[PDB]
């Protein structure tokens, strides 16, 4: 009938236990599980999908439990990585536990090493798997933001693998490149998609916001050298930055405030995020309150005045530019030093100046 | 029998019905995909009172035969 | 436009007209090449009428230039296309082109106002004002104006 | 989405399945202890 | 609408699949201006159920479920069947909208195919058909815009594009510009 | 003003009308910043040039004014640049400066004709004529 065949048609128990295994029938999957003796737990659905893939797929924790424990089970490996792409933490801790990942350094090992074996783990069908053969179950965990599976992973050794440089030289690199150039900047945007994400930056990394701003301006500069997948870097760079913005909009109170702002007052990560335009971390009113704190230092009052009480100090400062730069060589330190250093002081200092320049030029023009 | 060409379009296009059936489960669920579950629970409410009062019966007429 | 964006009324302003200068700078691009395209084709047409023309227009590259740059904003008349002599079809030629460049400016600049508009729609002048104000502010904060700061 | 929804109506299903597993339970037993008497 | 017809609406991929089983096919409505016996009654008879019926059968082969599970090459047919509703579109101005839908899903559905590739190999069956870019000449020719620009055809253009010129595929514009210049 | 907001036809122009007023304000400001820029420089440019003109335009600080001001709506002439004398240079400099006064001029009221469509699009006419309309009604509530 349809010209594409993805699983003869198995057998009347075979297809009862794939009802019984997809459905939840828990007696009836234990049942033949101990005594059918014919059935062979590897049949399979019409889209290709064996007991196991079917039980994980509809989140059935006990069918899943009674799988695992039947000796020769296949397509373990996707069990997990469907179970983590859905979330399923108990049916991922269930088949964490199984003897292949117990004994085996499955998750430890990269992406490259489990490649170049064949070994078909993660594969669920005759040829294939089901999400990018460089996709990990760390990396797919990143990339869903399951909080939980990326610290169960995390736990056990599993790391995303931080790709090398664009313009890299390296034997691996360069045969990568040769071979197929367009898996190599798949799996580049992959890695990347997992390592942008809040999930694998907030439980990964000692300081996940220099983390995040560092891999934002990584991300925002590789969306310009490759330009054919602009967008999708151009959004992992998003992510970085709403992300190190999300973690300054929690803070209660100074201290927490400094520690987000100052780094370990020089505000070097506010340097960083004007330096990367991460302007919503910029813009956010706690580093806004913080800058504008420092913006008045001295001028206690003057913070609050109406904008032509400010007008009218800008004209004082201008009036007596000449009577204050002669008392700043006279008394450097004093109530007139302290308030001539204050940084508002100083740009209106500035902008009097600049101001009675443009007098002169008119003036100047005169008769 | 088959060609690459044939095996390279099956696998896309398995990939594609299960893509496609993974996006339907990411649409907004709808009224009557919840009065379904809905009539779930009454159905299994039913069948499980029918059970308890068989069980009663049953230990009835093991009284009448003490 | 170093003081301005610390006015909360003026600083939002002023972000926007940076916006909008980016972005009118390549319409100005396109409107230089078809302008720089009317302006040879006009002064290959009347440069051998120096002196049979009502004024100087289109006699010389500069001048030619001139009239057509004054002619964006219609302070050009469209006495400088007629001739003295009774060469009907050049000046006709000469109507029909001056005309069919209006024409195209005109189209060039409602497609150039409403890319425009779309930029905007789909558009943050908060913090792109706030980010532009934070930045002034920093620039302060390290420990006398240029006028006054000659002195050692 | 969709899917969350699906995943409520497995665990209905197989706790149904499980339960009526367990009724029949008792009433085999309840027969067996018939037969003993 | 028949069970099959119904299903394909529906995209109902799994009802499809067991319909095609049991030998459902849609029936592929006859050409627009057709004479035959049959295409002529049903005109005369009533004019209206004919056509939203036509529009009924192309509703269920337009659908991504019965295009993926009914025919070899579903790409090629969904190409084939977009330029036919788009022709359809402006010959029935009546229902121009649910034409236009219908195509529209057809090109759409070649793009997700599209979107789903992860090495070259499979990147050069979606484009070169069965290196002729035949399927890339079809969709600009069909008009099928997302397909085209979608970032693995860019790609596949673009290696295309910068045949021999390894490093100048990197280079700034301005270097560009004085390549430009000498050769001029 | 005091009447319209009555009409149910004519309130909610009004409406618009004070808000779009309030709103062009502020670039009417901003346009008097760079127009009394261009001012002072070609007034400082051609005032020595009072009797070798062609005109009057730019040669006192008044009549530079009104030359300007009447540029923006194109009922000012391009003659008044030109200077009768051979001093190519400064005839030249006023040609550009005038150009890209007469640019910078177009360049700031696109733009505020689109800060304010955007203010526009984000945005209530019924409930503000409404309120403006009830106001004008108690007013006249007090005996
Ligand atoms: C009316 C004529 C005679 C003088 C016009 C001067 C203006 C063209 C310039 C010169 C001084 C400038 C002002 C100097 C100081 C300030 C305060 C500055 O900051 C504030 O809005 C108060 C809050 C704060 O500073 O954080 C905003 C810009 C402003 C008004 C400047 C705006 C532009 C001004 C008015
Ligand atoms: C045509 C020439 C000769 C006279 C033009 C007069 C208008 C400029 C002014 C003067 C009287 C005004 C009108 C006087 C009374 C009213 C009724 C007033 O209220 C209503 O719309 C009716 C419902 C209500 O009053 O609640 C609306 C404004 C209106 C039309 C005024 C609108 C502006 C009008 C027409
Ligand atoms: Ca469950
Ligand atoms: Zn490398
Ligand atoms: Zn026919």
């Amino acid at each position: 009938g349809p010209a594409f065949m993805f699983n003869t048609s198995l057998t009347a128990e075979e297809e009862r236990f794939l009802d019984a295994a997809e459905y939840g029938n828990i007696p009836v999957v234990r049942k033949m599980l101990e005594e059918s003796k014919t059935l062979n737990v590897n049949c399979v659905d019409y889209m290709g999908q064996n007991a196991l893939q079917l039980a994980v797929g509809n989140e059935h924790l006990e069918v899943t439990e009674l799988l695992l424990k039947k000796e020769n089970l296949a397509r373990i490996g996707d069990a997990l990585l469907l179970a983590i792409s859905k979330g399923y933490v108990r049916i991922v801790e269930a088949i964490l536990n199984h003897p292949g990942f117990a004994a085996s350094k499955r998750l430890t090992l990269s992406p490259c090493e489990q490649e170049l074996q064949d070994d078909d783990f993660y594969a669920y069908d005759e040829d294939g798997t089901r999400f990018s053969p460089d996709i990990t179950p760390i990396i797919l965990a990143a990339h869903c933001q399951k909080y939980e599976v990326v610290h169960m992973l995390l736990m056990k050794g599993a790391r995303i693998e931080r790709p090398h440089d664009y313009f890299c030289k390296c034997g691996d690199c360069m045969e990568k490149q040769r071979h197929d150039s367009f898996s190599h900047s798949r799996s580049r945007i992959n890695a990347y998609k997992g390592l942008a994400s809040p999930a694998y930056l907030s439980l990964s990394s000692e300081d996940p916001v220099l983390t995040a701003l560092e891999l934002s301006n990584e991300l925002a500069k590789l969306a310009n050298i490759e330009k054919e997948f602009k967008n999708d870097y151009r959004k992992l760079s998003m992510q970085c930055k709403d992300f190190v913005v999300g973690v300054l909009d929690l803070c209660r109170d100074s201290e927490e405030v400094e520690a987000i702002l100052n780094g370990d007052a020089s505000l070097s990560r506010v340097k960083l995020a004007i330096k990367y335009e991460v302007k919503k971390f910029v813009a956010h009113p706690n580093c806004q309150q913080q800058l504008l704190t420092i913006w008045y230092e001295n001028l206690s009052g003057l913070r609050e005045q109406t904008i032509a009480i400010k007008c009218l100090v800008v004209l004082v400062v201008a009036l007596g530019l000449p009577f204050l730069a002669i008392g700043y060589w006279i008394a450097p330190c004093s109530r007139l030093g302290k308030i001539l250093r204050s940084p508002f002081m100083k740009f209106v200092a500035h902008a009097a100046s600049f101001i009675i320049f443009l007098g002169l030029l008119v003036f100047n023009a005169s008769d | 029998q088959p060609t690459r060409y044939q095996q390279i379009m099956k696998r896309l296009i398995k990939r594609y019905v299960l893509k496609a059936q993974v996006d339907k489960e990411n649409d907004e669920v709808n009224e009557g995909e919840l009065k379904e579950i809905k009539q779930d629970i009454s159905s299994l409410r039913y069948e499980l009172l029918e059970d308890k009062s068989q069980a009663t019966e049953e230990l009835a007429i093991l009284i009448h035969k003490l | 436009a170093y003081i301005l964006p610390a006015n909360e009324s003026f600083g939002p302003l002023q972000i926007s007209l940076g916006r909008t200068v980016k972005d009118i700078f390549k319409f100005m691009v396109l409107f230089i090449m078809v302008f720089f395209a009317f302006m040879i084709g006009m002064f290959i047409l009347y440069s051998y009428y120096l002196g049979a023309k009502v004024n100087a227009a289109f006699t010389t590259v500069e001048e030619s230039f001139k009239t057509l740059f004054w002619s964006i904003f219609g302070l050009s008349e469209v006495t400088s296309v007629v001739l003295k002599y009774d060469h009907k079809f050049i000046e006709n030629i000469g109507y029909v082109l001056y005309g069919i460049y209006n024409v195209t400016m005109v189209v060039v600049l409602l497609n150039m106002l409403i890319a425009m508009i779309n930029s905007s729609y789909q558009e943050d002048s908060d913090v792109e004002w706030k980010f532009a104000r934070s930045k002034l502010w920093l620039s302060y904060f390290d420990d006398l104006p240029p006028p006054f700061s000659l002195v050692p």
